[PDB]
């Protein structure tokens, strides 16, 4: 049966996303936290720019 | 420097200039799109209008005859034993096994000595009686056109005429386009695509097309879909209907419909054989409705038929902005097609919601 | 004080058109809407040659009206009546601002109220030009369009506003004009008074 | 047979989800609640670009922040200029359905999917300044759904028959195929680095593949609808992914968890769009509603409406130094905000 050798693919792969190491959210998290705060000057979206500096005004 | 800015002030104003030109030529075209189930007669019209509409329209198409022909006699052979009651007819044994050593490989039997003894199976009686009954296996529906001419164009290519050239079956690659010349506006018909989907995600591109062309088939009421066993193929077609039209992308769209396969629909009932209430339960309660214009070429029995299957869809339009427009069609012969195309002109978006104006 | 009241009137109706104020038909529309304050006159002229001015510019407007209305009636009728289709306001005000100015008029008495510093005397021509040709073509192009309806209630509902509103306002004015005696001399003045209120219709 | 080998393929799925519950340790607003919301945010429109007939799907902004090319439903690519708004070509197309646009890094090519299942290439900068087909690659089933460059020889495709593959315009062919989708594919998202990438498919999951080994890495399906748009966050370990229905959601590569939901009970609509900013601090997002909103990708709510586009957004970009904001409809008008 095709099922049967399509399925037997199937649950192979499957094997190999289960052996996958994982880190704890609250490291993770933190992480995100971190790079925005590094970034904050280099963002002209928040902060408007000025006049003479934008040029598209 | 100024003389850059000068370059793309000209370079922008040959730009403006040709859309300007090109703007025109787009808001007067009419588009429309076709649609319906699998193997029903979507190409067969688009096709047909070129050879219609436009003056225009070799070798290579000249092939795919020789190899529908291969296909057509392989699956009544093949279905000769595999069919549950034995209908089995011993001439042409000895190519029996022939045919199933030939049926799966990439080159087929260019030589003539296929030729000879496959038309003695089409005269054989035993391939005959399976033919006659063709509702339990999946058969091509221009096997008898071809079996029939056999070795007329086997000889050499004979440049095979456009008759013979409608009838073949060839599976579309993709999209498949065409622009007509017309003393109005030209009109752009395009196919709707190759392989069946369910979901249809592509629909919400089609927003602005004119009309909405369906076509559907009349002659497959005791056939089940290429997927064996799932439902009649008339059926699947009600489905799909009733989907079309329940959509939300599709609210202020009209919609045409064929009814082709009119000629095989006429065989079939006359030759008794399987019958429409066998398949379909409220048939024998049915009564010719008194508005109804046949045309004088059919007994009265047949036409108690055309308007059963016409009621049928009708039902569902007017269930729930939208109109519907029945037609009958037979796409083969080139009059037919023409004189519902110089009808089918005459109203829609003509004098009918042509009148947008508050009435 | 019952005219300070028709002046916060007719002051009400520069607010609708102004409020209007696209495609193809719409360009026409635009100033058919587009196109009186010395209606009071104390029971004025402050300059000889400044009442001429508002007796034109009122013909003129009038006639620049029944032009554009008929100018977009017709467009609509053909473009209902064929499928697949593939100056006016000068031309009109031409011809009658002209006679105005021109020194083209018309007894003894007649003369002395000219002498004396907003008496209107007279171009019934103009008048059926400006109306009767406009109304001949109007009823003709409707006529049509209702038949295709018929082929294929509201109609009549639409019609009725469409035509009738225009021909009670102007066709009785056009009976009064045609009557220049049996019609006093002040009672004519309602007739074109009324008029003014076509153009609120819009 | 197949009752043994299903039995072992749902032993597998309840130790994943038993792990993925030992992960989490706390909720990324627990985190994250020690900060000042960057407040009300509003921004109007530059300038606007005319010249399209049709309706607009897809556009891109070239590597110099200052060309963009846009793709419209009746065959015309037209690359604008942002600063002065002078259109530079107009390019003509075989096939009128087109859904994608892509620009090379070099500026020198950009690639037109479509319909016609046919991912043509074209050419900008050349002797006797035309343009011209370089190669057309028909390989390939099902309709194309996006484009992206990785060099100036290699071009990434995602097409409705659930494959995603990897082009080479000098031989012109496949060089690898990625297959395991059971639903039609819709977007894609190359990774800064340009070593992953991801998709989205219409069966409610997401995935990750490699360029090189071409296998599949991980697997989210948070999702409970179809999926219409992914990007990428700057730093290439998170993604955010824009669903069918109004929930936005935001993924972990580390974690393997979804992490936040991006939602209002006031909105019922679709997501059509979404990308982030320079500095990974706001999620702007296209809505099939007409507007356009703008969300925190902390604090989860919806700082700004940009609006007034008449028409659902259905493209949408930044620029590379975050100094712009294009959106197109399907009005036949482009916008850039700032
Ligand atoms: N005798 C006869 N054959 C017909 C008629 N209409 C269609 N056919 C045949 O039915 C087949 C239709 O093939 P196509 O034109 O590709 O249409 P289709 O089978 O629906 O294929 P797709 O459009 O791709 O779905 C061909 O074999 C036609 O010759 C008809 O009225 N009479
Ligand atoms: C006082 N207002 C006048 C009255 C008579 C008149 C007008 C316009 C066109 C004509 O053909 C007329 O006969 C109006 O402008």
């Amino acid at each position: 049966t095709a099922s049967i050798a399509q399925a037997r693919k199937l649950v192979e792969q499957l094997k190999m996303e289960a052996n996958i190491d994982r880190i704890k959210v609250s490291k993770a998290a933190a992480d995100l936290m971190a790079y925005c705060e590094a970034h904050a000057k280099e963002d002209p979206l928040l902060t408007p720019v000025p006049a003479s500096e934008n040029p598209f005004r | 420097q100024r003389n850059e800015e000068k370059a793309q002030r000209e370079a922008n104003k040959k730009i403006e200039k040709q859309l300007q030109k090109d703007k025109q030529v787009y808001r007067a075209t009419h588009r429309l799109l076709l649609l319906g189930a699998g193997e029903s007669g979507k190409s067969t019209i688009v096709k047909q209008m070129r050879i219609l509409h436009v003056n225009g329209f070799k070798a290579t198409k000249v092939q795919d005859i020789k190899n529908n022909l291969k296909e057509a006699i392989e699956t009544i052979v093949a279905a000769m034993s595999n069919l549950v009651p034995p209908v089995e007819l011993p001439e042409n044994q000895f190519r029996v096994d022939y045919i199933l050593s030939v049926m799966n490989v990439p080159d087929f039997d260019f030589p003539p000595e296929f030729y000879e003894h496959a038309k003695a199976l089409w005269e054989d009686e035993g391939v005959r009686a399976c033919y006659e009954r063709s509702n339990e296996y999946q058969l091509i529906d221009c096997a008898q056109y071809f079996l029939d001419k056999i070795d007329v164009i086997k000889q050499a290519d004979y440049v095979p005429s456009d008759q013979d050239l409608l009838r073949c079956r060839v599976l579309t690659s993709g999209i498949f386009e065409t622009k007509f010349q017309v003393d109005k506006v030209n009109f752009h018909m395009f196919d709707v695509g190759g392989q069946r989907d369910e979901r249809r995600k592509w629909i919400q591109c089609f927003n602005d097309v004119t009309a909405i062309i369906f076509v559907v088939a009349s002659s497959s009421y005791n056939m089940v879909i290429r997927e064996d066993n799932q439902t009649n193929r008339l059926q699947e077609a009600l489905n799909l209907f009733k989907s079309i039209w329940n959509n939300r992308w599709l609210r202020t769209i009209s919609v045409i419909l064929f009814l082709n396969k009119q000629d095989l629909l006429a065989e079939k009932v006359l030759a008794g054989k399987s019958k429409i209430e066998d398949y379909f339960p409220e048939f024998a309660r049915y009564t010719t409705p008194e508005d109804a214009t046949p045309e004088p070429g059919e007994d009265p029995r047949v036409t108690r038929a055309k308007y059963f299957i016409r009621d049928e869809f009708l039902r569902i339009s007017t269930a729930s902005r939208h109109y519907c427009y029945p037609h009958f069609t037979c796409a083969v012969d080139t009059e037919n097609i023409r004189r519902v195309f110089n009808d089918c002109r005459d109203i829609i978006q003509r004098m009918h919601l042509r009148q947008y104006e508050l009435l | 004080g019952m005219g300070i009241v028709m002046s916060l009137i007719v002051l009400a109706i520069v607010f609708g058109n102004v409020l209007v104020i696209q495609t193809v038909t719409n360009y026409f529309i635009t100033s058919l809407a587009c196109a009186v304050p010395f209606g009071a006159a104390h029971i004025w002229t402050f300059g000889n040659f400044w009442c001429e001015f508002w007796t034109s510019i009122d013909v003129l407007c009038v006639t620049a009206s029944i032009e554009t209305l008929c100018v977009i009636a017709v467009d609509r009728y053909f473009a209902i009546t064929s499928p697949f289709k593939y100056m006016v306001w000068i031309v009109s005000g031409l011809t009658s601002f002209l006679p105005i100015q021109m020194h083209w008029y018309r007894h003894q008495e007649a003369i002395n109220c000219y002498a004396e510093e907003c008496d209107f005397f007279t171009a019934i021509a103009s008048s059926i030009v400006s109306f009767y040709v406009p109304l001949v073509i109007m009823v003709f192009v409707y006529s049509r369009v209702f038949q295709e309806a018929k082929r294929q209630h509201k109609a009549l509902k639409t019609l009725g506003i469409i035509m009738g509103t225009f021909t009670l306002c102007w066709l009785p004015f056009f009976i009064v004009n045609i009557v220049h005696n049996l019609i006093r001399k002040e009672v004519y003045i309602l007739l074109n008074w009324i008029g003014y209120v076509n153009s609120g219709f819009n | 047979e197949l009752d043994q080998l299903r039995q072992e393929a749902e032993q597998l799925k309840n130790q994943i989800r038993d792990a993925r519950k030992a992960c989490a340790d706390a909720t990324l607003s627990q985190i994250t609640n020690n900060i000042d919301p960057v407040g009300r945010i509003q921004m109007r429109t530059r300038r606007t670009l005319r010249g399209h007939l049709a309706k607009i799907y897809a556009m891109h902004w070239g590597t110099d922040s200052r060309l963009l090319v846009s793709a419209s439903q009746d065959g015309k690519l037209i690359i604008w200029d942002s600063y002065t708004t002078n259109k530079v070509h107009a390019i003509p197309l075989r096939s009128s359905w087109v859904m994608t646009c892509a620009y090379a890094p070099s500026g020198n090519y950009v690639a037109c999917g479509g319909l016609d299942n046919i991912c043509s290439i074209y050419n900008l900068k050349t002797r006797e300044g035309n343009v011209r087909v370089s190669r057309e690659l028909a390989g390939h089933t099902g309709y194309l759904s996006c484009c992206r460059f990785l060099d100036d020889n290699q071009i990434v495709t995602s097409s409705g028959d659930t494959t995603c593959a990897l082009w080479d315009i000098e031989t012109g062919q496949q060089t690898t195929t990625f297959t395991g989708h059971t639903g039609d594919v819709m977007s894609l998202s190359l990774a800064p680095d340009t070593r992953l990438f991801v998709s989205g498919a219409c069966d409610a999951s997401a995935k990750l593949w490699d360029v090189r080994e071409g296998m599949c890495r991980q697997t989210f399906t948070g999702h409970e609808s179809d999926i219409n748009a992914i990007c990428f966050f700057p730093n290439g370990n998170a993604f955010a992914t824009g669903s069918d229905d109004a929930t936005c959601r935001l993924f972990d590569l580390r974690a393997d968890q979804e992490l936040m939901t991006y939602s209002h009970d006031n909105i019922i609509c679709g997501i059509t769009s979404v990308s982030f900013s320079k500095s990974g601090r706001l999620l702007l997002a296209g809505y099939d509603d007409f507007n356009c909103n703008v969300w925190d990708a902390l604090k989860a709510d919806r700082a700004g409406v940009l609006a007034g586009h008449d028409n659902r957004v259905s493209c949408l970009g930044v620029t590379d130094d975050g100094m712009a904001v294009a959106t197109g409809s399907w009005d036949s008008f482009l916008k850039i905000w700032n």
